RNA sequence: AUGCGCGCUAGGUCUCUGGGUCUCCUGGGGGCCGAAGCUAACGCGUUAAGCGCGCCGCCUGGGGAGUACGGCCGCAAGGC
RNA sequence: UAGCGCCGGCCAACUCCGUGCCAGCAGCCGCGGUAAUACGGAGGGCGCGAGCGUUACCCGGAUUCACUGGGCGUAAAGGGCGUGUAGGCGGCCUGGGGCGUCCCAUGUGAAAGACCACGGCUCAACCGUGGGGGAGCGUGGGAUACGCUCAGGCUAGACG
């Protein structure tokens, strides 16, 4: 356009929008598991992926998924939800820190043990 | 005599009576690290006949660049379709700031510090030739003179 | 087409062009008539006796 | 710290003679003059081209090994010279010189790099007749550079400067044997140092 | 020193006062191109002797009133009526930019 | 109508050198000549005088171009590659001593009008004065 | 599927309408090829989508959606 | 005291087992249905190191609000068309003003932060002492080319 319209109107500047609303701006909230059921993929893949249903400290209420092996989760866990989004599962846009709050790291991790929170196994 | 560098191997292909046939095409820089600067590209059913075929295109189509103190005498822009590319000269000490294409048809023409951006679209083939564009379109104060004052 | 090869090759063009020519695709031009064979022949045989003489 | 472990991996990886254990690199020992292939199990395969980044990286961790710094370190003194004027690679060359540790090595009254690091750490190192003993100690032309009167008599330093007797060093080092004692004459040329390193990689990494 | 603006008298409906619109350009802080302003200010006058298509001067002043804080010092300039009717229709046209 | 003059000068210039003319024109005017006095100068064109056309004073431009080129494509190189304007109607231009900017490491030409008479960037830089950037050619 | 106004940049050909000294020159309007040039390409090309200037109106991934709410205009359907 | 991440491409680091669309990984493209360098574990390797990763937010990459630095025939984008208000913009030649514009001197632009130099903590972080730079705005003076304004003319735009 024009100087004048430069002048006259001006450019706008974007906005970007959280993909994590239910935080409220904080890395971590802590919620409670209420329903702990196991779901499907979008369409490629093909599996049985465990998500929790969590009410946070928030006014918020939303989908989680649980990473690793095996979990302990049960209707009234007391869990710490974490940012990222699941691919596959449509609704999903939060992870669970394992080994936190009620959750427990999954058993014999020996490679990647900062993710999925699990002490060092004794050597002997 | 000339050194020889890789840019892209792309396989290409058609459609026939129900069957895809394949084709290779190469880009392939070649230079002497002085100030000539060949690029070639070549068609071939096969890697290495189109690398050889790119090779032959290259030394048979040569650039003269105007060097000085292993840089480029004037800064230049050139668009070649819809992409632009951008040169400017640069203090000793500074490296070769480009892209991969960029930085690869540049080391072979000697240039050492050079600063660049790759703008508008950003296709391989249409980059190299802005860039061979921009170099043939290089002028030093001596040419300049002889044009004007004659 | 053969110009056109002359030019890719670095090769000097003598061309008899007229009225429908281009003159920048030649480097040695004879402005004259390419029909009318009397100016074909007259042409020609100048070039030609110039060749002989020089050789 | 810095890097504790083995050497001669690293001269492997790098397919260079790095000189960085003393003597024994010198000797036919080096791992070069005998499996001279990359360490690990895929060692002697057959290796692709490498990336830009690969060869950039590659440039970078050898001129860093060859003195053998953090990657923190390095960094700091790379932006510190390129803050700096004139030209970076001759200024960062010049400025990694400039380490007490180095200067020690280089003057020879240790081996190797980090036997002048230890050297220097342990306090056997005085500096204009004051101790000084931080490996990463930065040194100016004019400073005297010399052995503490308690360790004028321990038998390293006694083998390592009888070793040194009719032994160049540097042109921009001036060392007194007899006195044990050294000069620091001016910052090194680009010329000056004989490391198999283009320090025009090494910028062309830390510019991205 | 004290500020002094310059301007045309545009109203004189009101005892001892008129509205003076000053008149100010200025380059954009952005795009570069000079842009032209208009302020209007409340002056002090006692004697009345100022009326409206008058380009007067004022200065800056201790308050009169509310909005008043300049006195007249000079006449410059009379009979500029031109300024006046642009700015009426300029005011005017703003019933033609209502909803309802 | 015709807005700009000088704009209308260049663009003329440009339009007569891509097709390699031996001569333009371009209606009189002093700031014009002045323009085209600074051009000649510089070695951009071959010259230019007042002539008269019917009835009107105008300024015919002679064009300068380079040596016939070998191979295909055999136009001489032009010696006005790029002008533009830079101070336009709607938008004016204006630098201090310490914003004139250097046109293609000194091998072009920014031409102000300044305080002192129309000058080149080098001419500006010396006399330590700014004024309306017109236009840039290399 | 091309906003308006003005200026510059080869021509060839067919038409409508004027003027002159009437094989032709000179204006204005409508088509078709095509220099330079432009474009992702198709193509445009003195009736530019070329080279420039001034002003205006719009665009910022696809759906959801010309939908919902609010406002204005209509008898209504509906329109902005 | 030596740990942490990673090894399909981006992006530096490859083999053997368990596995058979299950368990699972994932920032994107996507990998997994018995010969997986992408999943789990080992050996090896790469990167950093008393730290290494993850999440949240900002800038950049994004020339992806484009003043520097975009576009509207068919990709998203010319208003259905006129007349016209405010506004924006504007032919050639002289003269007066110096509002914009340019220049010089000067006041301000606190300290701390940024830059340069030299120094004190054994170095550094940290700090000290000097020296500049500094957008902008007052104040006094100078210039008139281009905008502005004013006065007098011209016919190439426009109108009759
Ligand atoms: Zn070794």
């Amino acid at each position: 356009p024009t100087i004048n319209q430069l002048v006259r109107k001006g450019r706008e500047k974007v906005r970007k929008k959280s993909k994590v609303p239910a935080l409220k701006g904080a890395p971590f909230r802590r919620g409670v598991c209420t329903v702990v059921r196991t779901v499907t993929p979008k369409k490629p893949n093909s599996a049985l992926r465990k998500v929790a249903k969590v009410r946070l400290t928030s006014g918020y209420e939303v989908t989680a998924y649980i990473p690793g092996e095996g979990h302990n989760l049960q209707e009234h866990s007391v869990v710490l939800i974490r940012g990222g989004r699941v691919k596959d599962l449509p609704g999903v846009r939060y992870h669970i820190v394992r080994g936190v709050y009620d959750a427990a790291g999954v058993k014999d991790r020996k490679k990647s043990r900062s993710k999925y929170g699990t002490k060092k196994p004794k050597e002997a | 005599d000339f050194e020889e560098k890789m840019i892209l191997i792309r396989r290409t292909a058609r459609m026939q009576a129900g069957g895809r046939r394949f084709r290779f095409g190469a880009l392939v820089v070649v230079g002497d690290r002085q100030g000539r600067v060949g690029l070639g590209f070549g068609k071939a059913p096969e890697v290495p006949l189109a690398v050889q075929k790119a090779g032959y295109y290259a030394r048979r189509n040569m650039v003269e660049v105007p060097l000085q103190n292993g840089t480029i005498p004037h800064e230049i822009e050139v668009e070649f379709g819809a992409s632009k590319i951008v040169l400017k000269p640069a203090a000793p000490g500074t490296g070769v700031i480009a892209g991969a294409v960029p930085r690869a048809i540049l080391e072979l023409a000697g240039v050492t510090d050079i600063l660049t951006k790759e703008l508008g679209s950003r296709n391989p083939i249409n980059i190299a030739y802005a860039t061979m564009e921009a170099l043939r379109q290089l002028r030093t104060k001596a040419d300049v003179e002889r044009l004007r004052k004659g | 087409i053969a110009v056109r090869e002359a030019r890719k090759l670095f090769i000097p063009v003598i061309a008899l062009a007229d009225t429908d020519s281009d003159p920048d695709l030649v480097d040695y031009i004879i402005p004259g008539n390419d029909d009318a064979i009397r100016s074909i022949q007259l042409i020609l045989s100048r070039a030609v006796d110039l060749i002989i003489q020089a050789r | 710290g810095r890097y504790i472990g083995p050497v001669c991996r690293l001269c492997r990886r790098e397919g260079v003679k790095l000189y960085l254990k003393g003597e024994r690199c010198y000797s036919p020992k080096c791992a070069m003059e005998r499996r001279p292939y990359p360490p690990g199990q895929h060692g002697q395969k057959r290796a692709r081209r490498p990336s830009d980044y690969a060869v950039r990286l590659r440039e970078k961790q050898k001129l860093r090994r060859i003195y053998g710094i953090s990657e923190r370190q390095f960094r700091n003194l790379f932006e510190e010279a390129s803050k700096k004027k004139g030209v970076t690679g001759s200024v960062f060359l010049g400025l990694l010189e400039s380490r007490l540790d180095n200067v020690v090595y280089r003057l020879g009254f240790a081996v190797s790099r980090r036997q002048a690091r230890q050297l220097v750490r342990h306090g056997h190192i005085t500096v204009n007749g004051r101790r000084v003993d931080l490996p990463s100690y930065r040194v100016r032309p004019g400073d005297e550079i010399a052995v503490a009167e308690k360790s004028r008599n321990l038998e390293l330093i006694r083998q390592n400067l009888e070793a040194m007797k009719g032994r160049k060093v540097g042109p921009w080092l001036s060392l007194d044997v007899e006195g044990m004692k050294g000069k620091f004459l001016r910052l090194p040329d680009r010329e000056d140092l004989a490391l198999p390193v283009n320090e025009q990689l090494v910028i062309e990494f830390y510019s991205r | 020193p004290k500020k002094v603006l310059t301007g045309v008298v545009v109203s004189d409906k009101m005892q001892k006062t008129v509205t003076v619109l000053v008149e100010r350009q200025f380059p954009h802080p952005l795009y570069g191109k000079v842009i032209k302003r208009s302020k209007k200010y409340l002056a002090h006058d006692p004697e009345e002797k100022y009326k409206l298509g008058d380009v007067v001067e004022i200065i800056e002043s201790r308050p009169i009133s509310k909005r008043k804080r300049f006195r007249v010092l000079r006449l410059v300039e009379s009979g500029r009526m031109d300024l006046v009717e642009k700015y009426l229709i300029r005011r005017q046209n703003y019933e033609s930019l209502s909803k309802r | 109508m015709l807005t700009d003059p000088i704009a209308d000068m260049l663009t003329r210039i440009r339009n007569a050198t891509r097709v390699y003319k031996e001569s333009t024109d371009v209606p009189a005017s002093r700031f014009k000549e002045e323009i085209l006095r600074i051009l000649a100068r510089e070695g951009f064109i071959k010259g230019y005088e007042r002539v008269d056309v019917d009835g009107k004073p105008y300024l015919r431009v002679y064009l300068k171009y380079g040596p016939r080129r070998q191979g295909p494509d055999p136009r001489p190189e032009q010696v006005i590659h790029h002008i533009r304007r830079i101070s336009k109607p709607g938008r004016r231009v204006y630098v201090g001593v310490k914003e004139i900017p250097r046109v293609r490491r000194g091998l072009g030409i920014a031409i102000l009008s300044t305080s002192k008479g129309v000058l080149t960037d080098r001419e500006a830089r010396k006399l330590g004065v700014g004024g309306e950037l017109i236009c840039e050619v290399w």
